[PDB]
DNA sequence: TGCATCCGTGAGTGCAG
DNA sequence: TATAATGGGAGCTGTCACGGATGCA
């Protein structure tokens, strides 16, 4: 069908590749695709460069290499292992002493490598590493929070490389220091680094206010190695101040580029800072003996002339743009790697120096281990590395592009407040406004902008167009926030004759405040609207008419996308839907212009003008993190000519190229005799029918066989006790046949594992007696189904030990993982919402003759609540919907771009046009007017809806217009008093179904040591009852109900065995004794030597332990 | 400010004189150990503990 | 040192893989199989015994080791008792 | 004696995890 | 069971607010 475009924004440049921020960065520190000779010093190098060489013998590095992995990138998903390179490194030790020369290439362990899309395979899982913001390196001042004119300076290098450092002026007029919370005059350093009395007030010289305050020859009357050993003892109080450790403490801080790393970034932002070139990024030098400052004065220079109130002394906003910056994955993990590398430097000079000081060579100097262990770490329990999102295609790319505040080097939750969390205004056109999760993470974790990339420093820039005179040029330039803050930038939508600016007032920020400004003063001009937000949210068609809270959850929400098997791309598009497919790298598209060889519902191959026959095989059915079927199917048929960068395959959530988070449906927006309820849903029937909101999901499950100090766990068909009926589905070995149907209850694996030294007692020992069969030595401990969950056994694996390529964890045998599949229709209970943040639950599924429907015999699809939109204020889905009604009728779907799109008239243009559609096809078939559009349409004059005295046709018109409809009560016949609003609109199934929900339970688990239920639907749980629903029944004095609660519904073992026997007895239960909680809280205080003691209420003890714990 | 402190110090005497509890008592010769099944030690599915 | 002491003379032994097993790794660019253990470990040592050997050198896990990056829960609370009646 | 100043303690519910 | 060997090493950083106990002009 055609696809009407709106928009009159030419955007210059695109959307540039989406995953450059995950897969850019990596590269750019592991430079496998460099020739070594030609790698700059970076990343997985500069940590190389960094720790080496190492110190009496010396140990120096050459050179690394990565080789390629052990297996490809599906086969570690299967087998639980990780997509990772060997690292080899080449060393050469030499002899502190005599010019020994030995060189081996040892090998280092595994690094792990990162996929096509972003991603990483981490036994067998595919994780993201969420790029992490934080304060930047470099030195600032922030006016201090006590006196309201001194000002607090402070100096902060890369996390973990480096103490902060205060120069707050003091109340006693010479400047003070803090290092590790020691604070003590600043003068005593300057000293230290060879400074004199005069060179201060020849280089102060002006603010005799503090300047000539600063001195005070108490320290002066000192040579410099002399206050040397003076501060050591201000900071180690005990350590004998030896001018050999007093040089080594102060450099192992201030001037060692070893544990003293400003930022690559800071080197540039306390050069431009404080106007000073700098050597290296390290505050002071160690050269000709002695120290040599690089920082300290200029930082020193700095405060003071703020201090009185020169100019271009300005403070500095922490939380601008410009002061915080991004820790990018590949630079998150050179971290954790200067760490390994770091800890393997205090293994190898250990053998160094004791063992053996000449029989030694590089390879049998490294332990490759604290490595090896550091990278395992990162990866598999940092804040940073999640459990990766693919939902649908969206999720992944989405996360991807995350932003958190927290984090190893961040912030702790505690430690975040307002400031951090609030939308600055240099956020313009970096990181979203809108994309972040409400709750209690608001506003740390964060979504990058769509045109927005990261520079080398790591902060966030974005484009704009330059303009000249008035003219706009294609030349565009990105900026970071705080060169920005230099131009008066004009608006994206700024109107144009050809290229230069056609108005005479032009809407321009200077600063981020908003100004009014002629086309003279213009230099800058935003690239689009689509700049200013997140992906997902430049997914909102309609963006501004929604409010921002709502904007939020149409935004969150579709990342839930759950992907249906008859998806469809949203008829009211925004642009982006196409570009996502593409980036999510999920579709599968053509490498150079062709002809098609075969295709089939497995594999598509290509004859290329090249020659080359091409076989891109489909990725059919694989099971994503979240259990989402993750479904390429082919869009080519034999011999289609294709030029470059076609299509060959959709993705899941993907239809014909575009995002189809959900589907298309026919909604009428109008109360519903209460199941449209506070947001709830009601259905038509005819969705399941043709298997709309349908989608495929799976679960694996997983059982392994052990060996035992009783016996071997057998992987059987063989089960004690168990009715052939209870085993018609499994093979020989006891597996369920590929393609059966399980229920809850029904073995998926048989087991046997050996009974205890509760072998049969004598009261079972009997019961078999007399039935003739003896004691069987093994056990049930098949893997059944769990309650509420089954399917359709689609795979099953297999891993013994003693079959090739595999060895598994010590001491299991084999492991057995059955995969299940099952197809969802839609149910009373799941979870819809569209892009504007309606979302509600299925309330009710009435049968199609009970929709509501138009005079044409069409029934309805949804039947949301007008209630939803007042107090809600997302005004889009009013839109969409009316201009999906229009496309209804034309046949439509229409691309809208966010904040440039199709405006009132430009639609209800179009709903003219569908009016006669669907109204002409009628007054020419056979039909007039129907006597009940009258009684309607009578109505609507009374509310104006129509002008009097027209013929029905005209008047009829002029509802459409309105995008209303008259609709017929499918219960009666007779038609809604009103006119309603009904259109086309796009709805997602969102992931969160009753299914994956519904629990309880009678009895079930218990914890070791409190013998309250376990917690959680897939161990059984039991619900908290918290002290808030104590609460709760303490004000209603239900007494018995609580009690209840606290006794024999928990953890009085005693009166809970009572009472299920008191039920199936079919007697009342049981008084309650004391809980066992209670008396673990005795035993407890007497391990910390408290007497605690129950008693009567003659004062004397109680035993709540029934002589058990007595003599 | 004697009487003040007086108070505060002579409130720990008469909470130990009214209770019947030694002084001394704040100081264990014998530190108390709590049940094993409390603090357990147990092997998880994989025959780990 | 281990929540679980066992025998020095089986600790020396432990100690000997972890060394062993270590250099060949350094010469594989990859991790050891049992096999490729017990070869370098010599006589009297087969897959098996390089096996059960690992099986009690595995330190215990805390019972409150913490689950998820909040940290209201813990590992030991998913843990079923399954002595009690 | 009055008032800095430090140290220790808190910082919502359940569910998925 | 025996050359001789004789004082460590990592700190970590952006919350807050109140109440109580201790130090000091």
């Amino acid at each position: 069908m055609e696809i009407k475009r709106f928009g009159r924004i030419r955007e210059v440049i695109p959307l540039p590749p989406l995953t450059e921020i995950q897969v850019e960065s990596y590269r750019r520190a592991l430079q496998a695709d460099v020739p070594p000779e030609k790698r700059e010093n970076v990343g997985i190098q500069a940590a190389f460069r960094e720790t080496f060489p190492i110190e009496e013998l010396v140990l120096d590095f050459l050179e690394y290499r990565l080789g390629e992995p052990p297996f490809p990138q599906d086969e570690c998903r299967e087998k639980d292992l990780t997509y990772q390179a060997p690292l080899y490194a080449r060393l050469q030790l030499i002899h502190k002493d005599t010019g020994l020369i030995k060189e081996d290439e040892v090998f280092l362990g595994h690094i792990p490598l990162m996929t096509e899309d972003g991603s990483f395979i981490i036994n067998g899982a595919d994780r993201v590493i969420v790029s992490q913001i934080h304060r930047s390196p470099g030195v600032y001042f922030t006016p201090d929070p006590a006196r309201p004119g001194r000002y607090i300076a402070s100096i902060i290098p890369l996390p973990k490389r480096g103490p902060w450092i205060d120069l707050e002026v003091e109340p006693n007029g010479v400047v003070s220091m803090k290092v590790n919370k020691r604070k003590f005059p600043l003068v005593l350093l300057l000293r230290v680094l060879g400074y004199d009395q005069e060179t201060l007030a020849r280089e102060l010289g002006a603010y005799g206010e503090l300047v000539q305050g600063l001195m005070d020859e108490s320290v002066f009357a000192m040579r410099p190695e002399e206050a040397l050993i003076r501060l050591f003892t201000l900071l180690r109080p005990g350590d004998p101040p030896k001018r050999d450790k007093a040089v080594a403490y102060v450099y192992g801080l201030i001037a060692d580029p070893r544990r003293y790393d400003l930022g690559e970034a800071g080197r540039y932002k306390a050069e431009e800072k404080l106007g000073i070139r700098l050597s290296g990024r390290t505050l002071a030098r160690f050269e000709d003996g002695e120290f040599k400052d690089e920082v300290f004065l200029p930082t020193l220079r700095y405060l003071f002339a703020l201090t009185a109130g020169v100019p271009g002394h300005e403070v500095d906003d922490i939380d601008h743009l410009g002061n915080r910056r991004i820790r990018t994955v590949g630079e998150l993990m050179t971290d954790q790697f200067r760490v390994g590398l770091a800890r393997l430097a205090r293994g190898v000079r250990e053998r160094m120096l004791m063992g053996s000081e000449d029989s030694l060579t590089p390879a049998k100097l490294v332990n490759s281990r604290p490595l090896e262990a550091a990278i395992r770490e990162f990866f598999s329990r940092s804040q940073l590395s999640q459990f990766k999102d693919e939902t649908n295609p969206l999720s992944s790319l989405r996360h991807k592009r995350r932003i958190s505040a927290l984090g190893p080097g961040g912030l702790t939750r505690e430690r975040a407040g307002f400031d951090v969390r609030d939308v600055h205004r240099t956020h313009y056109g970096r990181i979203c406004p809108v994309e972040t999760p409400e709750g209690a993470n608001i506003g740390l974790i964060t979504s990058l902008a769509a045109y927005a990339r990261v520079d080398e420093l790591g902060f966030i820039r974005t484009p704009y167009r330059r303009v000249v005179g008035g003219v706009v040029t294609d030349e565009v330039v990105y900026m970071t926030a705080t060169e920005e803050d230099r131009y008066t930038i004009a608006q994206a939508n700024t109107p144009l004759e050809g290229n230069r600016i056609a108005a005479e007032r032009v809407v321009a920020r200077r600063k981020g405040e908003p100004v009014i400004v002629s086309p003279e003063e213009v230099e800058f001009m935003d690239v689009s609207p689509k700049q200013v937000f997140s992906v997902n949210t430049n997914l909102i068609p309609f963006l501004e008419h929604d409010d921002a809270n709502r904007a939020l959850m149409g935004s969150n929400m579709q990342t839930q996308a759950v992907p249906l098997i008859r998806a469809q791309a949203p008829v009211v598009m925004t642009g982006l839907e196409e570009r996502v497919v593409r980036d999510s790298l999920a579709a599968l598209y053509a490498e150079e212009d062709g002809e098609v060889a075969k295709v089939d519902g497995n594999r598509i191959v290509v004859r290329y003008e090249d020659g080359r026959l091409v076989e891109y095989p489909l990725r059919r059915f694989y099971r994503s993190n979240q259990g989402t079927a993750l479904d390429q199917r082919p869009r080519v048929v034999v011999g289609q000519r294709v030029r470059k960068g076609d299509l060959l395959a959709d993705g899941p959530a993907s239809e014909n190229g575009f995002l189809a988070l959900g589907q298309n449906v026919l909604v009428a927006i109008m109360p519903f005799d209460g199941y449209n309820f506070e947001d709830a849903i009601v259905i038509s029937e005819e969705l399941l029918k043709r298997d709309f909101y349908t989608s495929i999901h799976i679960e694996r499950y997983e059982i392994e066989a052990r060996d035992t100090k009783l016996g071997p766990e057998r992987i059987t068909r063989d089960i004690p006790h168990l009715s052939e009926a209870a085993l018609r589905d499994l093979d020989e070995e006891g597996v369920v046949r590929i393609g059966a149907e399980v229920k809850p209850g029904d073995i998926l694996v048989g087991r046997t594992s050996f009974k205890g030294e509760s072998e049969p007692t004598p009261e079972e020992r009997l019961l078999r007696s007399i039935f003739g069969e003896k004691a069987r030595d093994v056990k049930d401990t098949s893997l059944r189904v769990p309650p509420g969950e089954g399917g359709i056994v689609v795979r099953t694996v297999r891993l013994r030990r003693g079959d090739p390529g595999v060895e598994l964890k010590p001491g299991v045998r084999e492991v057995v993982r059955v995969y299940v599949a099952q197809k969802r229709k839609l149910q009373v209970g799941d979870k819809l919402a569209n892009r504007h943040g309606n979302k509600g639950v299925v309330a009710k599924i009435l049968p199609v003759e009970d929709m509501p429907h138009l005079p044409d015999g069409t029934p309805v699809d949804v039947i949301l609540n007008p209630l939803g939109v007042p107090s809600r204020m997302n005004l889009g889905q009013i839109l969409e919907t009316h201009l999906g009604l229009a496309g209804y009728f034309l046949g439509q779907r229409y691309i809208s771009p966010i904040f440039d799109g199709a405006k009132e008239p430009e639609i209800k243009e179009l709903l003219a046009q569908a009016f006669e559609v669907y109204f002409g096809k009628r007054k020419g078939e056979g039909f007039g007017v129907d006597k009940r559009e009258v009684e309607v349409l009578r109505r609507a004059e009374k509310l104006g809806l129509v002008t009097p005295g027209k013929t029905p046709e005209e008047q009829l018109k002029e509802l459409f217009l309105q995008g209303k409809v008259v609709l017929y009560d499918g219960r009666t016949g007779e038609p809604i008093e009103g006119p309603i609003v009904v259109g086309q609109m796009f709805i997602m199934k969102l992931y969160h179904m009753v299914e994956d929900k519904m629990h309880a339970r009678s009895t079930g688990p218990y914890s070791l040591i409190t013998q309250q239920p376990l917690g959680g639907k897939a161990q059984f749980g039991g619900q908290r009852f918290g002290e808030m629903e104590v609460w709760a029944l303490e004000a209603y004095g239900a007494a018995h109900t609580l009690q209840e609660m606290l006794t024999l519904k928990s953890d009085d073992i005693e009166g809970r065995n009572a009472a299920y026997e008191a039920i199936i007895k079919g007697e009342d239960v049981p008084e309650p004794s004391v809980p066992e909680s209670f008396r673990v809280l005795v035993k407890e205080l007497q391990a910390l030597a408290l007497d605690v003691q129950t008693l009567d209420e003659k004062d004397n003890p109680v035993d709540i332990f029934e002589g058990l714990a007595s003599k | 400010a004697r009487r003040a402190k007086a108070r505060k110090r002579l409130e720990v005497v008469r909470a130990f004189l009214d209770s019947g509890n030694r002084p001394e008592w704040m100081i264990l010769e014998a530190v108390p150990v709590l049940p094993p099944d409390l603090r357990p030690m147990v092997q998880v599915d994989g025959g780990r503990f | 040192a281990r929540t679980i002491r066992i025998p020095v003379h089986m600790v020396e032994t432990i100690n000997k893989l972890s060394r062993t097993a270590r250099q060949l790794q350094q010469e594989l660019g990859r991790e050891p199989t049992y096999e490729e253990i017990a070869e370098a470990m010599g006589p009297g040592w087969d897959a098996k015994r390089v096996e059960e050997t690992l099986k009690i050198a595995q330190e215990p896990v805390s019972l409150e080791t913490p689950i998820g990056d909040e940290k209201d829960s813990f590992y030991g609370d998913f843990i079923p008792d399954e002595h009690l009646p």
